[PDB]
């Protein structure tokens, strides 16, 4: 129940970045990861998320063009890049875990969903950009 | 998805507050969401579903919902309790959604 | 055909069983065609529908859904990817946060 | 977990597992009653029983 951020840096006007989320004690390729923004002093906003082994993402309608969250299964690291930033909407980035599993790989890679809707859990600290 | 601004009461007092929202939003569904924000740190998950909770949290903060309002009991309040609660629910078009905020001063 | 002269008959159109059986018949050569084809129970998954990027008139807005789906494969091993093209008729919105629709 | 006389211990077992539903990719966890004549010991990590 590890999830320890990568990537702080406020950027000027015309700036994109990548933040990661390295993930630890729980089996990774499981269970969800969500990303939330604090917005500067206003209230949180869902990104998105997805799900590290199936890979599959349903961004939110305001960021359906610009967030692109992925998942490297193998070094156990979420990623969100955010492009066109601009100077707009300087938050705090934070990124969630599920509360359970939402896939559930019985052996193999049979995923099988478990219509888990509480993707919001050990959540984590956040950078601010 | 909205609530009040803040909320006081007094310590010792237990405290209720509540969101709001639309038939797609709380009405249905059943999932209402509860975080408890402390200023600079992460908002911590209390509510689960409707009246439920993640371990670990003193007397249950549990809650309860009506209609298309979704509330929340704090009884025995302290203050360790002053914190930002956010209203959170699945809303339709397959999303999340955050209310803005209730400031609890204790 | 036979012509018979000075033969009145009495018809009823409304009693008449040829139109039952008629409808029997349809509804079993129906059944039995449709019976030995293809099944597509592996095809009722959720799918991640977004709107169609083709140039769309003001009458077709929302009447068609670029849906993608996994599905199974020859062997039971894998699986794979499938972009297709439906009429919003043919798909109904699930509760989900991953996927979008079902087949109806 | 109900009240049962001393003939029926053991007869009624409440036997949880994950069923499939109408969509390929999405089990459902359930929990019904079976009868022990129903139901063959087998031992597993998770699991006790099968269907006999
Ligand atoms: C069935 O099972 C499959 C099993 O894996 C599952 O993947 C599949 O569905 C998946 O569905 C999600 C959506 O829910 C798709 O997510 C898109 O991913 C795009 C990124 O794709 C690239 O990365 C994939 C994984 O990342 C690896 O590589 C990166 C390298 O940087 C690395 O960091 C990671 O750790 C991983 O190693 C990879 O799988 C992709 O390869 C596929 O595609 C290539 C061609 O691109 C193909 O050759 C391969 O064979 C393979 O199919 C690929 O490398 C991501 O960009 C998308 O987001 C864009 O699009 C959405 C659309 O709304 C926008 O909202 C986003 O903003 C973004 O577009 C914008 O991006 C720019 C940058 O910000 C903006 O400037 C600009 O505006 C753009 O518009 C999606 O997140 C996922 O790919 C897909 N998987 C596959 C394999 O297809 C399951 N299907 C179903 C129906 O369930
Ligand atoms: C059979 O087992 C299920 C759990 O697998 C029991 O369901 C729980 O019952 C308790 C009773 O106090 C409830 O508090 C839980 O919320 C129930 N859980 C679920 C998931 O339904 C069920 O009651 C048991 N039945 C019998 C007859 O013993
Ligand atoms: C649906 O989206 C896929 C994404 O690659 C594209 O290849 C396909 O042509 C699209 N289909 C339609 C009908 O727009
Ligand atoms: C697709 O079309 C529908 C038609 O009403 C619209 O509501 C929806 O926002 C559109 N989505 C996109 C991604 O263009």
């Amino acid at each position: 129940v590890q999830l320890v951020q990568s990537g702080a840096e406020v950027k000027k006007p015309g700036a994109s970045v990548k933040l990661s989320c390295k993930a630890s004690g729980y089996t990774f390729s499981i269970y969800a990861i969500t990303w939330v923004r604090q917005a500067p002093g206003q209230g949180l906003e869902w990104m998105g998320g997805i799900i590290p082994l199936v890979g599959i993402t349903n961004y939110a309608q305001k960021f359906q063009g610009r967030v692109t969250i992925t998942a490297d299964t193998s070094t156990t690291t979420a990623y969100m890049e955010l492009s066109s930033l601009r100077s707009e909407d300087t938050a705090v980035y934070y990124c969630s875990r599920g509360l359970g599993p939402s896939i559930e790989t019985e052996d193999d890679y049979d995923y099988s969903y478990t219509s888990e809707y509480n993707l919001l859990h050990v959540w984590g600290r956040g950078v601010l950009v | 998805l909205t609530q009040p601004r803040s909320v006081s009461e007094s310590p010792g007092q237990s405290v209720t507050f509540s969101c709001t929202g639309t038939s797609s939003d709380i009405g249905g569904y059943n999932y209402v969401s509860w975080f408890q924000q402390h200023p600079e740190t992460a908002p911590k998950l209390m509510i689960y579903e409707v009246s439920k909770r993640p371990s670990g949290v003193s007397d249950r903060f549990s809650g309860s919902k009506s209609g298309n309002t979704a509330s929340l009991t704090i009884s025995g309040l302290q203050a360790e309790d002053e914190a930002d609660y956010y209203c959170s629910s699945y809303a339709d078009s397959n999303t999340l959604v955050f209310g803005g905020g209730t400031r609890l001063t204790v | 055909e036979i012509h018979l002269e000075n033969v009145t008959e009495e018809f009823n159109m409304w009693k008449n069983n040829m139109v039952e059986q008629m409808h029997e018949d349809i509804i079993s050569l129906w059944d039995q065609s449709l019976k030995p084809c293809v099944k597509l129970t592996p095809l009722c998954v959720g799918l991640q529908c977004t709107n169609v990027t083709n140039n769309i008139t003001d009458d077709m807005r929302g009447e068609l859904k670029n849906c993608s789906f996994n599905a199974t494969t020859e062997l039971r091993n894998k699986r794979q990817k499938v972009y297709s093209l439906f009429y919003r008729l043919d798909i109904v919105p699930m509760v989900d946060l991953w996927t979008n629709y079902r087949l109806i």
